[PDB]
């Protein structure tokens, strides 16, 4: 998370701030890349949506 | 409010300016590191008067 906490209420994950609970879609603009799966202790799997696709879909 | 260790240590290096993915990968060495701090505390201790 760029800034924030991921949390799951059960099925879906969403990062919200550490001091309120507002939760949102994980998307790349809210997160930010580094590395691989492979090195992070506790890591789990889930979708990052990416808001440009979505534009480009009805582009194409 | 509960939080896990390593998320709580996350949080304190972006406090000191170091982004989260620093402490996510280099957690064994940072623990590692802190274990021998707090031994060489207690050799410090137990020596030095
Ligand atoms: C950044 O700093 C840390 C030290 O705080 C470096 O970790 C240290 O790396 C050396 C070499 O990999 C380790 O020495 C090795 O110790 C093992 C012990 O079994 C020994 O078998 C090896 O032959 C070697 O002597 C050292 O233990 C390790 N220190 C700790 C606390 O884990 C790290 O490599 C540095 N990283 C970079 C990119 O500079
Ligand atoms: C954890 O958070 C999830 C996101 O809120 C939530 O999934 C959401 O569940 C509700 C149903 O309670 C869905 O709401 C929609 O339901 C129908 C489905 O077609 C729509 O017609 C409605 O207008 C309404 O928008 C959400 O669509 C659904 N979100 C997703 C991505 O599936 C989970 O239920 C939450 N889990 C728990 C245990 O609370
Ligand atoms: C999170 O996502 C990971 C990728 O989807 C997933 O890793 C995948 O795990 C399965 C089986 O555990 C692997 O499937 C194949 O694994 C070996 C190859 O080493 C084969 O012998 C098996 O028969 C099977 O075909 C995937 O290769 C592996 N994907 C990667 C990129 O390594 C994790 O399991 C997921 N983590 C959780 C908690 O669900
Ligand atoms: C957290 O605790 C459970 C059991 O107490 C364990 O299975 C799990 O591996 C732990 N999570 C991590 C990232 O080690």
């Amino acid at each position: 998370p760029r800034e924030g906490v991921f949390v799951s209420n059960g099925t879906h994950w969403f990062v919200t701030q550490r001091n309120f609970y507002e939760p949102q879609i994980i998307t790349t603009d809210n997160t930010f890349v580094s590395g691989n799966c492979d090195v992070v202790i506790g890591i789990v799997n889930n979708t990052v949506y990416d808001p440009l696709q979505p534009e480009l879909d009805s582009f194409k | 409010l509960q939080i896990p260790f390593a998320m709580q240590m996350a949080y304190r290096f972006n406090g000191i300016g170091v982004t989260q993915n620093v402490l996510y990968e280099n957690q064994k060495l940072i623990a590692n590191q802190f274990n021998s701090a707090i031994g060489k505390i207690q050799d410090s201790l137990s020596s030095t008067a």
